């Protein structure tokens, strides 16, 4: 609804260190939307990007939420946000499970 | 016009449009449905003929 | 994806086989001889490319893959290796295994 | 072919197969090898 599905947004919107993802492709043509393509979004540790692939396991993606899937990420620390060393939990996920 | 109406038929296909099929179906399927429509096209200017 | 007319990664950036063919595809588990328990990384495929390849094409090449539209080169936000490894482990679902 | 030592004779003649070689390359540019 009003969505178009524009990616080109996304990949400018700040430079990747690499692209970490499980489904790189154009991502189609930026005119038109298909699917639903939803967006699960949360913050984790270098290894744990690493961790949550498909069919793999460690000690992330068993515990939370597993993983068939696109795993295109804008792969860039929020630095600005994660400056303090106490921070926030903004992000958090159930990592205990 | 009645040649030029059965151009709009299907004969079977997904549609009567050959962009439509090479653009929804992978080649060899999309060769199916194009002999499905080579063959119907065929038959009317056979008919037509005769 | 090792069949005429099919789309994938591997049929269009690794190796495109013919519309018309004529041949046998012939495949087996291959977990033994390979798959070690600390992942086996010695194969890889290609994942991004310019354009899709024609029939029987096997162009190897370490070219930088520019994803943006800003020049980079080497590494860098534009930048990506073209080739993905993939380690291959006892671990992994029949899906994900490796086959000869 | 053989052909009289200059002028051709813009005759007719054909070409038959020799070798396929699957060299599986993309071919866009060629020279010419000097001995
Ligand atoms: C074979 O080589 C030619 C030239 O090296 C390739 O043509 C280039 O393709 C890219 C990607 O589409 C274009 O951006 C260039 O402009 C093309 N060059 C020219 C001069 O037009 C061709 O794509 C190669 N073949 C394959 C199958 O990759």
């Amino acid at each position: 609804s009003n969505c178009v599905a524009d990616y080109s947004v996304l990949y400018n919107f700040a430079p990747f260190f690499a692209f970490k993802c499980y489904g790189v492709s154009p991502t189609k043509l930026n005119d038109l939307c298909f699917t639903n393509v939803y967006a699960d979004s949360f913050v984790i540790k270098g290894n744990e990007v690493s961790q949550i692939a498909p069919g793999q396991t460690g000690n992330i993606a068993d515990y939370n939420y597993k993983l068939d899937f696109t795993g295109c990420v804008i792969a860039w620390n929020s630095n600005k946000l994660d400056s303090k060393h106490s921070g926030n939990y903004d992000y958090w996920y159930r990592s205990l499970r | 016009n009645t040649l030029v109406k059965q151009l709009s038929s299907k004969f079977g296909a997904i549609s009567s449009v050959l962009n439509d099929i090479l653009s929804r179906l992978d080649p060899p399927e999309a060769e199916v449905q194009i002999d499905r429509l080579i063959t119907g096209r065929l038959q009317s200017l056979q008919t037509y003929v005769t | 994806q090792i069949a005429p007319g099919q789309t994938g990664n591997i049929a269009d950036y690794n190796y495109k086989l013919p519309d018309d063919f004529t041949g046998c595809v012939i495949a087996w588990n291959s977990n033994k001889l390979d798959s070690k328990h600390s992942g086996n990384y010695d194969y890889w495929y290609r994942s991004l490319r310019k354009s899709k390849l024609k029939p029987f094409e096997r162009d190897i090449s370490t070219e930088i893959y520019q994803a943006g539209n800003k020049p980079c080169k080497g590494k860098g936000p534009n930048c990506y290796f073209p080739l993905q490894s993939y380690g291959f482990r006892p671990t992994y679902g029949v899906g994900h295994q490796p086959y000869r | 072919t053989p052909i009289i030592g200059r002028d051709f004779p813009q005759g007719f003649s054909a070409l038959e197969p020799l070798v396929d070689l699957p060299i599986g390359i993309n071919i866009t540019r060629f020279q010419t090898l000097l001995a």
